[PDB]
């Protein structure tokens, strides 16, 4: 009697905080790029990594 | 050292729903007995259904009639769910004559005393004209199971369904104040259309099961 | 039963068969009938049915 | 909102109920997802292709 | 009808030419499986040669894909209708929605 | 027609062995292969009168988990060998049997004394093995007449009792064809016993057991 449902696909409880640290790192990289320390390509590569 | 089940309670809350209780049943026999009775009840039970409808003026089912709001196909699908019960005859021909503005129900059938309509609230069609009139000949015969029409010009054939029951649900629970503890109780809750007796259905199902088990008894 | 391209079989079981044989051949640390000595596979089939 | 609509009726919130077998009669080991799905019949019938 | 829909089914059922949309509102005078007679009210009647609306329903006939298209009535005798309301349900149509 | 059903007229039995049989019935109605295959399967596996070993008493063994001298294996293998010992017991309720043997060699079922009206269907069935010449085994088995299967966790060394004379039953429904009708069934019964009774007699016993429960209705 195997079946799929909305309760079988669980959500990790640490997903929201990882998204929060990722957005904080993107904001810090954008603030560093706004001052003129890094170029646009290095900023895009750091955002991708 | 086996105890035989008996009919200690036949509850009739409505004309369609009923409850059958089998008090003395040992451990293990109740589940297989309820499953076998459910399979025989849902598999084969005799009933009476509409097979042929002949209306004056109507040639085929893919047409209409002046004065009737519904089509001929809607009339045949309404007549397919007509619950009827015949006492001691095989084939009977019903007559429905109705004129004037008003809904056409099952109570407007001029029938004899051998046949009986169990639900007069079944609406067949609606007449919207004062000069409109219908005169159909409903042919009802007795069968078993589901026989479609694929197996005169004005004669129309419909798919007959000789299934009086609709839903069978059984339940096995612990027994009563009787001193032997391991007894179980089987309660069968059936849902019919009101054309079959519940006790007679249980007797017929057990008779079918015994006549099928006689080949295993002989072997 | 063997492919002429590389020699691998072509009668590999599909998803329903491997799902049934994966659900049947598993174990949990606490269930009904755990820790009893059986005399053969027929007694195992009898105890399951 | 589907959970609240299931709590409005007599149905469980998980959407999975236990079913019994029709051939044998024993209960399935796991609850299965029982509900209603809008199905459609396409124009690819088998009597026009045999 | 679909139990889980979207709300765009009425737009598909109305904007297509499969249903009988009432041109002028009024009271249904005569209901039949082949024709629907609508008694137009005096607010929308023309000042010269006032009359009624007759809708001939498209019954069982052949379409381009060898299928059957059919219109079934959905109104009753003496029912007030307005301008834009449907009067007959065509193929794959249930009370002005899309029932595929 | 309305009350007449088809009866199985093609009954063939394939005797694979003295305890293995293969019964095939043909034809049956649509759906009748499962309401008759599952009903006889639940009776033969859970409700069958018979006799089996219930309790054993050994003077040298006082615990369920221990080791004994002079024997080759442990005590659980001896209990597993005593589980498979099919004994035919007459109309008495229960008897007590003793086993005594001194010397090397396999301890078969023929070494049990014939005190009582009991029979052994397999005298060549072994119980335990002895390795020392100065060793001996003394057990007091206890058989009882019951029905079905009762585990040891439901209830002195606890021994599982097998009152049912069968060992494995598995039915299979196939398709049968008539010149008129097509939607029919073909029930194939495959059942093995332990040598106590005939498998045909076991099928007949299950049939009469299911037939006695319906006499209040038919």
């Amino acid at each position: 009697g195997a079946s799929v449902g909305i309760d079988d696909m669980v959500i990790p409880e640490k997903k929201h905080e990882i998204i929060s640290e990722a957005e904080a790192e993107v904001a810090e990289i954008q603030e560093q790029f706004q001052s003129g320390l890094v170029t646009a390509g290095e900023r895009y590569n750091k955002v991708i990594d | 050292e086996f105890l035989k089940p008996r009919l200690v309670d036949i509850e009739q809350v409505s004309s369609t729903h009923a409850k059958v209780t089998l008090e003395p049943l040992e451990r293990g026999f109740g589940h297989t007995l309820g499953n076998a009775l459910r399979r025989i009840l849902l598999s084969s039970m005799p009933g009476c259904a509409v097979t042929e409808v002949e209306i004056d003026g109507v040639l085929h089912e893919y047409s209409t009639k002046e004065g009737v709001q519904e089509d001929i196909l809607e009339i045949l699908l309404n007549l397919k769910g007509l619950a009827v019960r015949v006492q001691g005859k095989d084939e009977v021909i019903l007559t429905l004559n109705k004129s004037g503005i008003g809904p056409v129900t099952a109570a407007d059938i001029t029938h004899d005393g051998d046949v009986e309509i169990v639900k007069p609230q079944h609406v067949i069609c609606h007449l919207t004209d004062e000069n409109a009139s219908i005169s159909m000949r409903i042919k009802v015969q007795r069968g078993r199971g589901y026989v479609p029409a694929s197996t005169p010009i004005g004669r129309l054939l419909v798919d007959a369904c000789y299934s009086p029951v609709e839903r069978i649900a059984y339940n096995v629970e612990a027994a009563r104040v009787e001193q032997r503890t391991d007894l179980d109780k089987l309660v069968i809750e059936m849902e019919t259309n009101g054309t079959i007796d519940p006790e007679e259905a249980i007797r017929r199902a057990a008779t079918i099961l015994a006549e099928q088990l006689e080949a295993f008894v002989d072997l | 039963i063997l492919s002429p391209a590389n020699g691998e079989p072509i009668i590999v079981p599909s998803q329903d068969v491997v799902l049934g044989l994966y659900y049947m051949t598993r174990d949990c640390v606490n269930a009904k009938g755990e820790g009893m000595v059986l005399t053969g596979p027929k007694e195992a089939e009898r105890l399951y049915r | 909102e589907i959970k609240e609509l299931l709590k409005l009726g007599d149905l469980p919130t998980s959407g999975q109920i236990r079913l019994y077998d029709g051939r044998t009669g024993e209960q399935f080991e796991r609850p299965v997802t029982v509900g209603y799905m809008y199905m459609l019949k396409l124009n690819h019938l088998v009597d026009d292709k045999m | 009808k679909p139990l889980v829909g979207t709300g765009m089914e009425r737009a598909v059922a109305v904007d297509s030419g499969v249903t009988a949309v009432a041109k002028r509102g009024g009271v249904v005078q005569y209901v039949d499986a082949s024709r629907i007679v609508i008694k137009v009210n005096e607010d929308e009647m023309y000042p010269g040669e006032a009359g009624i609306d007759i809708y001939n329903l498209t019954k069982y006939t052949r379409s381009n894909q060898n299928t059957c298209i059919n219109q079934m009535p959905c109104v009753s005798l003496g029912e007030p209708v307005e301008r834009g309301d449907v009067l007959a349900d065509g193929p794959s149509t249930d009370l002005g929605e899309l029932a595929l």
